RNA sequence: GAAACUGCGAAUGGCUCAUUAAAUCAGUUAUAGUUUGUUUGAUGGUAUCUACUACUCGGAUAACCGUAGUAAUUCUAGAGCUAAUACGUGCAACAAACCCCGACUUCUGGAAGGGAUGCAUUUAUUAGAUAUGCGAUGAUUCAUGAUAACUCGACGGAUCGCACGGCCGCCGGCGACGCAUCAUUCAAAUUUCUGCCCUAUCAACUUUCGAUGGUAGGAUAGUGGCCUACCAUGGUGGUGACGGGUGACGGAGAAUUAGGGUUCGAUUCCGGAGAGGGAGCCUGAGAAACGGCUA
């Protein structure tokens, strides 16, 4: 069958195709979460360990973790879970769909593998280069952790380090940097101060109203007692 | 005396095993028997005030309030336990012939143990919340006739 | 599902009613809790009409029980169910329902009695004076004394475990205690 | 229906709005607010049908979204906001102040008021009860809740509310000899002095009112609004002073004006 | 500013009259027998207590990009990032008062210290009078207060836009959105009385397996044989029950008009029901929804 090999360390992916039952025998009878040595899968895959992620069968149906069968079953699935994206469907809407079991079998058309251990020899399509992350941290805490900044270091100047420059199709010079989130500013401090001040004002108003009502009741009671005394 | 059921019958909210005594306490306070006036000019029977029966559906000593329609009728049947059938007799107008025809309505009504009723006496009943499948009225007054 | 409607019922005259509409969500019913006594406490959350919340107790171990005569509320353990007026099989199954008669641990109440009245059923001068003052009106039910002797107290569950998720109640006293003791002595 | 209705048919709209039969298939459904749907006058009706400032629904929305109309000294941007009895509608740009009052025919009228008369209003107390922490409070029939009210104030009384400070400045007890205005029924919009009150246990209370011309009419307690102490209303009444004129004398007056 | 996450709406509207004969429905009642997103008016005081970010906590995921499967679907699996008013946590500005225990003590006392103490839930005790204080109803052990405890509480703001100021970093305005309680509004649910065509070639019907009522429970938002266990034999009927027919949705109304009457009412307004026939259900304040799902 076909295989989709992914190296997260280098952020790379490749497609491979095998037609040899002797090599596929190692993959056969395994499950989604198990690991397999790549020595059987060709001779360039020596010292490599692959971890299965799933796959699709000859009819395109995906494999679902937890279904301990080699065949295809029908399950009522929630939106957002694997095997049921449910785009454009109502909240709380469930759908019954066909999914294949987690056990590898010859019925599979494509498998998914992730490299967990690197072998002696690198592959020309996977491990030579590493596709740089496009977007850097956006949270202030994330930036501080990335740059090992202290509580006094100014994170603001460190965004320009990974801000990216480019040229537009027109030939214009452009640059883009992320908008820092969860960044303490005088506006946030003022908002907190205003919240506390509103709480204080509410408490003071309640106390004043209670005192005024008590004074009115006391005056009325005094007038009533004076009337009663006569 | 009235503990004829599998469970102990008592008035809710009336504490009995109190170290103090209910001498100057109001009804329902200090362990004294609880009773109330239903209003609308109706008088609380002496039997309800000084009785020992437990009836959560009693208008004067229970947890049911009288509101809505107050009707009058004749006791048609008194064979049920704490429930009677009240037959209301009225005339229905036949417009085309400008005459009347006799008609009747059977209204099940709960009767408290404080009332003594018989088949044929006059009864005044007041509306309350649903008490059973068909009972929505409580016997407020009885004229023995 | 379970329905509380009257459509399926017969008329008061005994005649049959013909259906004219389907079941409505606003007249639904739900399955009973069937709460039991077990060390593995389990309470489920139910979303009910209007977004409100209900608590279904599948298993309960402790309950808030009140001694009315002394006006003392303590959290104790529920030992077992002894009497149930509605159904006898509930006593065998140890079902926890409102008004069921249970036995509760007497340790917290014994401790409170010892600390308050200074009696078992260092100290400073003011403390002994307070205890002596309290001793004047110390009157205790002999039946409650015998119950304390065994370490278990008869109580009535006054809450609804299937609705609030708690088996709270009050210790039997006086005529109610005598009635239930008579019914249990068989 | 499976829930709340969001549409109001034009024929089902209340008659006192005076909407055209063929104007359309719908009428502005009043939004939730201080006043009931059947006893309110939407700002859309006020601005378009009555004052004719806006020629269409869109013009009404455009005018309101500029924050130019204030109800009870508060800016309201909701077209279907329910403005009812005794409410004050102020347009500072036009220097215009109106009070919503029932006319002799039982229809809402925008009675022009002075700047000094536009700073307060009158409310009818529903009941007085204790809230949380034992704090006394009362609620009016226009959805207002006031804490720490005067102990003398009780249900069915009237309270003069200063809007700028949002405070009670005076109150009128519901009693015989007070000038009142009918806010419901066929006698809605009539003004007179209470003559007597008939109380029936477990039933509605009846109030008898004598018009300034001696005409007598009876109504329910919930349809009576007290306007002042004695015989002088605390606010200026619309044209006619709540005097209902028979059709015969109305026609006589119309002919006299014609000639 | 596309796209995408988040929030809201899609329970309104429109269509139709199949089912349905005290049933829907009309007038007239009740909720002191309940729920109610939202709008309008008011109300939010104890969390860490010995860890110890509050000058601000943590882990992901979309869009994006790149490896694809299938004949195929807003069918679908891996891999690489990155946000929150998404998710999960967490100091929650600081008090007073009340109650309990309470060393110590010049001891009928007061006293250090400790516990409890926001709002919400649950169960008990207690007050809530009125022929020198104490609210409301025709009517409530009602509103509400106090005490003892209880709950492994989705509560008690880690949010956003404008402006730009006074003291000596501290304070500071106008709003937006969001959580909790009461009241109000928009409503629903159930409910009191009376009222419906032809038919006796329909006279007895209902009650094992709920029929009528009682006791105790379960369920419900709540009352109720709505359901469960026990108990009693009740409940309706020539004043026509029960059964059957309707080419029967009910009403506002339509046709004809001495008067009385006769006939019609599927259809634009009000109320009900249905989405080919049943049944079940998620989401949600609100659906037994069908231009939602499951058999
Ligand atoms: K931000
Ligand atoms: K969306
Ligand atoms: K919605
Ligand atoms: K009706
Ligand atoms: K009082
Ligand atoms: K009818
Ligand atoms: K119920
Ligand atoms: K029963
Ligand atoms: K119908
Ligand atoms: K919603
Ligand atoms: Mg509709
Ligand atoms: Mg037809
Ligand atoms: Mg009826
Ligand atoms: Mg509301
Ligand atoms: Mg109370
Ligand atoms: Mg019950
Ligand atoms: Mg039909
Ligand atoms: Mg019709
Ligand atoms: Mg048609
Ligand atoms: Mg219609
Ligand atoms: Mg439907
Ligand atoms: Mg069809
Ligand atoms: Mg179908
Ligand atoms: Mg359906
Ligand atoms: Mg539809």
């Amino acid at each position: 069958m076909k295989f989709n090999i992914a190296n997260p360390t280098t952020g790379c992916q490749k497609k491979l195709e095998i037609d040899d039952d002797q090599k596929l025998r190692a993959f056969f009878d395994k499950r989604i979460s198990q690991e397999v040595s790549g020595d059987a899968l060709g001779d360039e895959f020596k010292g490599y360990v692959f971890k299965i992620m799933g796959g699709c069968d000859k009819q395109g149906f995906p494999m679902k973790q937890g279904v301990l069968t080699p065949g295809r079953v029908r399950l009522l699935l929630y939106r957002g879970t694997p095997c049921f994206r449910g785009y454009g469907r109502r909240n709380g809407e469930r759908r019954r769909k066909s999914v294949r079991g987690c056990i590898v079998s010859p019925d599979l058309s494509v498998l998914n593998l992730v490299i967990v251990k690197k072998g002696e020899n690198d592959l020309p399509g996977l491990t030579d280069t590493e596709k740089p992350r496009m977007r850097g941290p956006k949270r202030a805490s994330k930036i501080r952790k990335l740059f090992n900044l202290s509580k006094e270091d100014d994170v603001r100047k460190y965004v320009n380090t990974y801000r990216r420059n480019f040229t537009t199709k027109n030939g214009k010079k452009a640059s883009k940097a992320p908008k820092i989130q969860r960044l303490v500013t005088p506006l946030t401090l003022q908002r907190k101060r205003a919240r506390i001040a509103d709480k204080k004002k509410r408490i003071a108003k309640a106390k004043s109203e209670a005192a005024e009502y008590q004074k009115l009741l006391a005056s009325r009671l005094k007038e009533q007692r004076e009337k009663r005394s006569e | 005396a009235e503990q004829t059921e599998k469970a102990f019958l008592k008035q809710p909210g009336v504490f009995l095993s109190s170290k103090k005594t209910g001498k100057g306490k109001r009804p329902g306070k200090g362990g004294n028997r609880y009773f109330k006036s239903i209003g609308l000019g109706f008088k609380t029977p002496r039997e309800a005030t000084e009785g020992t029966y437990i009836d959560k559906k009693c208008p004067f000593t229970g947890n049911v309030s009288i509101r809505g329609r107050i009707l009058a009728g004749t006791c048609h049947s008194a064979k049920m336990n704490r429930t009677i059938i009240v037959r209301r007799n009225y005339l229905h107008y036949v417009k085309k012939y400008q005459r009347y025809e006799k008609r009747h309505s059977n209204i099940p009504a709960h009767i408290s143990p404080c009332f003594r009723v018989k088949e044929g006496d006059h009864v005044i009943i007041g509306q309350c919340r649903p008490l059973s499948k068909t009972v929505r009225f409580n016997v407020l007054k009885v004229i023995p006739a | 599902g379970i329905s509380r409607d009257s459509m399926h019922k017969r008329r008061a005259t005994g005649g049959k009613k013909k259906a004219w509409r389907k079941k409505r969500k606003y007249e639904l019913g739900r399955q009973p809790a069937n709460t039991k006594i077990s060390a593995n406490k389990t309470v489920r959350r139910i979303r009910v009409r209007g977004g409100n919340v209900k608590w279904r107790a599948l298993r309960l171990d402790t309950g808030n029980y009140s001694w009315g005569s002394e006006a003392v509320t303590r959290k104790t353990r529920i030992l077992d169910v002894v009497y149930n007026a509605s159904n006898n099989e509930l006593v065998r199954t140890q079902t926890l329902v409102k008004s069921a008669i249970v036995q509760v641990d007497a340790a917290p109440f014994k401790q409170w009695y010892l600390q308050h009245y200074g009696v078992d059923i260092k100290k400073s001068n003011h403390v002994l004076r307070k205890i002596e003052t309290r001793q004047k009106d110390r009157k205790l039910d002999p039946h409650i004394e015998e119950q304390f002797g065994g370490g278990r107290l008869l109580a009535c569950i006054s809450s609804r475990p299937g609705q609030c998720g708690r088996a709270d109640g009050y210790i039997l006293e006086g005529k109610e205690l005598e009635f239930y003791m008579k019914k249990l002595q068989k | 229906a499976r829930g709340l209705k969001k549409h109001l048919k034009r024929l089902n709209a209340p008659k006192h709005w005076m909407l055209d039969k063929l104007g359309g298939a719908f009428a502005p459904k009043p939004s939730s607010g201080p006043h009931k749907s059947r006893e309110c006058l939407p700002l859309i009706i006020i601005l378009r049908n009555r004052l004719k400032y806006a020629l269409t629904y869109r013009e009404v929305i455009s005018i309101l979204m500029q924050r130019q109309v204030m109800v009870d000294s508060k800016v309201r941007t909701d077209k279907t906001y329910p403005a009812g009895f005794m409410d004050v509608v102020s347009i500072p740009k036009t220097n215009e102040n109106f009070r919503l009052l029932y006319d002799t025919k039982g229809r809402f009228r925008l009675h022009s008021v002075r700047d000094e008369e536009a700073k307060f209003k009158l409310c009818k107390v529903r009941s007085v009860q204790f809230g949380q922490k034992g704090i006394p409070y009362l609620n009016t029939y226009d959805g207002r809740t006031i804490r720490y009210p005067d102990p003398l104030i009780k249900a069915n009384d009237t309270i003069k509310l200063d809007l700028e400070s949002n405070k009670i400045v005076d109150f009128i007890k519901f009693d015989v000899g007070n000038v009142v205005m009918v806010t419901g029924g066929r006698n809605r919009g009539r003004v007179g002095v209470i003559k007597n009150r008939e109380k029936h246990k477990g039933s509605f209370e009846t109030v008898h009112i004598q018009d300034a011309l001696g005409h007598e009419f009876a109504t329910r307690l919930g349809n009576v609004f007290t306007l002042g102490k004695g015989t002088k209303p605390w606010v200026s009444l619309p044209k006619g002073k709540g005097i209902k004129l028979s059709i015969i004398e109305e026609a006589r007056k119309r002919l006299a004006a014609q000639s």
